[PDB]
């Protein structure tokens, strides 16, 4: 040989219960201190309760199943709200494109970005009736329009002939439509934040709204409309429901502590910064 | 059989796509350690995390 | 056998007489991109020794009444020796790092500094203050390059966050009567085997007084900090011409 | 056709219901997955790692948030001096409400176990000093003087190379799981006070601060669980989000 | 169209009809029609005794 | 009769749900079938076939159409020039909308693996000459000279008996899929830029064209594949079809 | 799908029909059980006394 | 001018790493690529007017009357197979009466 | 069993008719060679396929 | 930030007094003769 210069301390377990207790003793020594710690490491104290005082035995069978990611967020929950009104400002035309974004309704955002990384299959409900709760008989069809795919222009659009993109079509009165959808990112998971920017080039303020936008969370958009060549006569309103299903999830982060503003960014109200916990008078008294 | 394509083991199906089946019993399987205790010389718990 | 360290890599060496170990961030060490998780079919370049070694930024000065500093990944070095170098002549990147922040003080002084790093770091604006304007970070709050920026709301982390929980993030305390430095080894982290080292940063770290200092009058008062960094395993490929941005 | 009889049920739609859906992809396959550090599959994962306790939550700290990340402890002139007092509820407002412990319990009805509080001395190298740092069970409202808290569950820490201490606050209750705390009848599942005092002085040489602070941090032990899923308090949607 | 929705303790009750935890995202909630047949479910043993 | 419950999706009709539908006409046999050369199964396979690039797809050509499909190249006077400029991404609007490759793709919403590009000389046997043909990588516009393309992945080509030469555009992506890229965010998934320079020069003896040209011919290699099928762009119904 | 006939009984809600109900809360788990004295089990038992 | 499509690859012309690729083939399968129902006719029945007053109507079945699904098929010149044909009905204006 | 009617192996049902059944899971056969390579003499990947 | 890039050590004061740099031999040829202003320039060993 002629050149010589040229030649992860974690592992998973499973635990179905809390950690069961020992019964200690007292410990009456020098040279151990199980109490003293040194947070300045970055670890969390490694002391239990048999260290610090005499415990019993305890025979714990409490379960661990329900904080397991899976029944945390396969609990369906409202993504969504699309009207199409009959008379008014928004889309009388009969139709509605809505851009898919799950970021608009808070209780499910805040339980999705306390992960920056997440992998997952989506089952998609669809409730719909009129504005005040009532149903009629009116058919309609809901298309899902793939990034690149013609968007319906109006309600008898060539594209809603749907030769390829998946439709579905149902009634007003039927029990709400239902489907499941695969994970699409070109990713390998989808990513609540991306600090970046999309494309090369200068970045002027002109165009800083491209900051945090990666087109590998953008899924396309999800068209409605009424089965008809004539106007329908009633108001729709359609609420959008997700189940996260087979989920996976990576780097845990900091809760969201300030009412959410935006769907895109997290900005906060700068007036107005709430503080995490509620307060009181003085530190000494409850 | 059917297709693998479910976006990740006890779950249900009716369909050919894996992606349809339902959620299924959620093992409980945990990893501490990586979070709470991600130190090169792994502290003990009776002589002091400094010496 | 704790307290003293050396950490040797290229053609540098640092050495510390009072660290509080390291810190191996999710417990993973950085290493070079497989063949089953890679996508881009060409042979990537790795420099070695001449992109992986220390690199000391610019250094800060802490005082009584700092709100904290952060500095992005790879950002930071983009234009910086042979790294900087094939980090603009290649469109893909990837890397881990060595992060070394610096600061001490003595005996008299006091005050501890939380030393952390946060994945996909993206910051957000007060909204014109009322909440009613949807205002956006300028490229160089984003990526402020090596010199680093300064938090205006550090309780909030500029991004309507808890600074109270960034310790769920791989982090280290610099505590000036314990230590005089931190030490955080980060690995890869993205959803994509390689990126470009311009348009996307992995990580952010920061470096936040939540304990303030403090000494009496006649004591040092030029208390410094200075952050040193090491790319590992960099990989670099699709090559082409050199791009600034 | 087969004989088949609708049960009660019919049409309904639960959130919660674990069934099957028709894919709308035949044959679709997903980017195949890639290692990515960090992976979690357990909220019980992330409990278990300290975060910082809002101890000194006052009004007059609104203004300037960054105080309540830690409270002081100072030379004083008379003996056996309250520190500071808090509850253990970690589910209930108050210092709590800052920790990941305590926002993710937010998000369960019910929990169990074994609670770690860890507390960091940040004064200077030649500052000493001993502090009694107690746990007073269900029963008692915040212990008067020094000598009653003594009675309960206890630490006395001593400043010195090691920053830090860990006071544990065991598992106490009647039941077996507890609901969050609040006044009135869910006063039932309070988990007690916790109380810090000076057990000698905070004391210095000349040339050092007189005052000095301390961080306290939080986490739950190995025994430690959380049941019934249920939305949190800690979140609304006032406005639209555009 | 109806919901019914199980607010656990410590959970925010809806204070109208378009209140935020309408939006069910943890909690449990039925969505059926009155002239469905009757909705039915089953609940544990939820208490902490 | 048997207890059962209808679940939401119930009466829905989903177009791409692959279920079982009754026969209308009960023991009807199909014609047998008989051998049909050309039989296809995977799309892929057509994928893989070359056809024509327009290149030269100008707006002063759409009259003239023929003339999109080669684009010229002819004696310089001056050395280094630039004979033609594309970009590489297969779904975009542009010259490979006139492939078999691109029209296909665009039956899907995302693509993966590397493509293959050749070029085929149609001058007289007398003339010679090389070029450089170079793939940039995203990041980079279009090249401002010869001396900086030449830093990309690049071809140079030289004529001969062998009238073609094929550039490799191999799949460089920091993503495993692309989705089509566009104006705006999508230029994320941008591909990269292809450029043909003179290494040397379009030489030819007296009595032969100083002008000739070049066809340009795309496709697909053994490591491409597609998935989310969706409607293309390329066909519209403006009018009823009587 | 599979051929099926709708027999007289659907939708009706029989009081003590024992049949099954979708769970509300998946993955929940009881408090265990502890021993208690004077369990019972038939009310003859009690008719007994 | 053989005819043939070229059959250099990327490790030919260029320096490449090992790559293994896990990525699925079944989606373009022409089974996938077909199998998704698509409109093939539009048939209305009018109470007054010109068309079909009388309460029936005769259709020439006749699948080229659509684009989309149309140009599918056209991309090749022979094609066998069975079909599921399914009819959403309703009024001009989408509405549902006991018909 | 049913009768073999179908226009042309993991289907599904419930009818006497083959026609009647699913699409099923698609098989991943190809032959690209016929349609890229359908030359006599297959040129090699070497040598110039001209001399 | 310039002096950086070359070969260094970062010491930091404790119990150890002292700290050790290293002048590793880089240079072209395997011998140098004395370092001086002009042709001999050529050997010279560097800056600290
Ligand atoms: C036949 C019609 O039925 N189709 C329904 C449907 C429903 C959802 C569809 O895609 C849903 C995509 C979501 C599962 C994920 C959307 N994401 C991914 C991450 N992301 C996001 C949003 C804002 N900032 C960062 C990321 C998103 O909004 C497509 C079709
Ligand atoms: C109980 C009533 O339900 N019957 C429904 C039904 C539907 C379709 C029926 O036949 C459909 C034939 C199509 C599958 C193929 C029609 N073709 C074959 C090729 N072709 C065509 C058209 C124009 N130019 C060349 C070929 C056609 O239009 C028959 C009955
Ligand atoms: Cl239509
Ligand atoms: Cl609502
Ligand atoms: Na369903
Ligand atoms: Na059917
Ligand atoms: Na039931």
């Amino acid at each position: 040989d002629p050149i010589a210069d040229m030649i992860s301390l974690t592992a998973l377990q499973v635990l179905p219960t809390a950690a069961n207790t020992e019964a200690s003793s007292h410990r009456l020594g020098t040279g151990v201190v199980p109490a003293l710690q040194a947070a300045e490491t970055g670890a969390s104290s490694n002391a239990s309760d048999k260290n610090l005082i005499e415990t019993r035995c305890v025979l714990n069978h409490h379960s661990t199943q329900e904080t397991a990611i899976g029944n945390f967020f396969s609990r369906a929950g409202l993504v969504s709200i699309i009207t199409m009104p009959t008379t008014g400002t928004q889309n009388t035309d009969g139709y509605v494109n809505w851009d898919i974004d799950l970021m608009g309704y808070a209780q499910l955002r805040r339980k999705c970005e306390l992960f920056t990384y997440m992998r997952f299959d989506a089952e998609f409900t669809f409730v719909v009736a009129k504005p005040n709760g009532e149903l009629v008989p009116q058919l309609l069809q809901y298309m899902y329009v793939p990034p690149g795919a013609p968007k319906p222009t109006s309600r008898d659009s060539f594209a809603w002939q749907t030769a390829t993109n998946p439709s579905v079509f149902v009634k007003m009165t039927d029990p709400p439509a239902q489907v499941s959808v695969p994970f699409m990112s070109p990713a390998s998971a989808y990513q609540w934040f991306y600090d970046g920017y999309p494309t090369f080039g200068e970045h002027l303020q002109a165009n800083d709204l491209d900051y945090g936008q990666c087109p590998n969370n953008m899924m396309g958009t999800f068209s409605i409309r009424t089965v008809g060549t004539e106007k329908s006569p009633h108001s729709i309103t359609l609420r959008v429901y997700m189940r996260i299903k087979h989920v996976r999830a990576w780097i845990p982060r900091p809760l969201r502590n300030q009412p959410y503003l935006f769907k895109t960014n997290p900005n906060y109200k700068g007036n107005d910064i709430k503080c995490t916990s509620t307060s009181r008078d003085k530190i000494t008294t409850l | 059989h059917e297709n693998s394509n479910s976006a990740s083991y006890t779950t249900i199906n009716y369909y050919k796509d894996a992606y349809a089946a339902s959620a299924g019993r959620q093992d409980m399987s945990q990893d501490p350690k990586k979070f709470t205790d991600p130190v090169m010389d792994v502290i003990h718990e009776m002589a002091p995390p400094l010496k | 056998s704790d307290r003293v360290a050396q950490l040797t890599i290229g053609n540098s060496t640092i050495t510390t007489q009072e660290a509080a170990n390291i810190v191996i961030a999710y417990g993973e060490w950085p290493e070079y991109c497989p063949d089953t998780d890679a996508t881009a079919v060409d042979k990537p370049t790795r420099p070695d020794v001449s992109v992986n070694r220390f690199f000391t930024l610019d250094t800060k000065s802490w005082a009584k009444d700092s709100k904290g500093w952060y500095w992005k990944f790879p950002d930071v070095l983009t234009e910086v020796g042979v790294f900087g170098q094939n980090a603009q002549f290649h469109y893909l990147y990837r890397s881990g790092f060595c992060v070394h922040v610096q600061c001490n003080a003595s005996k008299f002084h006091q005050g501890a500094l939380l030393v952390a790093v946060l994945p996909e770091y993206v910051l957000g604006t007060i909204a014109g203050g009322t909440g009613n304007e949807n205002s956006h970070p300028p490229y160089a709050t984003t990526q402020p390059g090596q010199v680093g920026a300064v938090l205006t709301h550090p309780y909030v982390l500029d991004a309507g966050i808890p600074l109270s929980q960034l310790t769920v993030c791989p982090h280290q305390w610099i505590n000036l009567r314990t230590n005089n430095c931190a030490t955080i080894i980060v690995p890869y982290m993205n959803t994509v085997p390689f990126d470009s080292a311009l348009n996307h940063c992995n990580f952010g770290l920061l470096v936040i007084p939540v304990v303030p200092l403090d000494f009496n009058a006649g004591a040092t008062s030029e208390i410094p900090i200075t952050v040193t960094i090491a790319p590992m395993c960099a990989e670099f490929a699709g090559l082409r011409q050199a791009v600034k941005q | 056709g087969i004989p088949t009889e609708l049960k009660p049920g019919t049409n309904q739609f639960l959130t919660t219901d674990d069934g099957v859906s028709a894919p709308i992809l035949p044959g679709f396959h997903p980017t195949p997955p890639i290692h990515i550090p960090g992976e979690v599959h357990n909220l019980l994962e992330i409990c278990r790692v300290e975060t910082i306790l809002e101890v000194n939550n006052l009004k007059t700290n609104e203004t300037t948030p960054m105080q309540r990340l830690c409270f002081p402890v100072s030379v004083q002139s008379k003996t056996g001096e309250l520190c500071a007092a808090f509850r253990a509820d970690p589910g209930r407002d108050g210092p709590w409400q800052s920790t990941i412990l305590g926002q993710l319990c937010r998000y369960y009805t019910q929990w169990s176990g074994s609670l770690e509080v860890t507390f960091m001395f940040a004064g200077s190298f030649m500052a000493t000093g001993k502090m009694l740092i107690a746990y007073t069970p269900p029963g008692g409202n915040v212990p008067a003087d020094r000598i009653t808290a003594m009675l309960g569950t206890h630490v006395i820490w001593d400043f010195g190379l090691q920053s830090s201490v860990t006071l544990v606050v065991p598992w106490i209750s009647n039941t077996h799981y507890r609901a969050h705390a609040r006044a009135g009848y869910f006063d039932y599942y309070t988990t007690g006070i916790i109380t810090i005092w000076y057990q000698t002085n905070y004391v210095v040489p000349i040339g050092a601060p007189t005052t000095a602070y301390i961080v306290a941090l939080a986490a739950a032990q190995d025994n430690f669980t959380m049941k019934l899923c249920k939305d949190t308090e800690d979140i609304e949607q006032t406005a639209n989000i555009q």
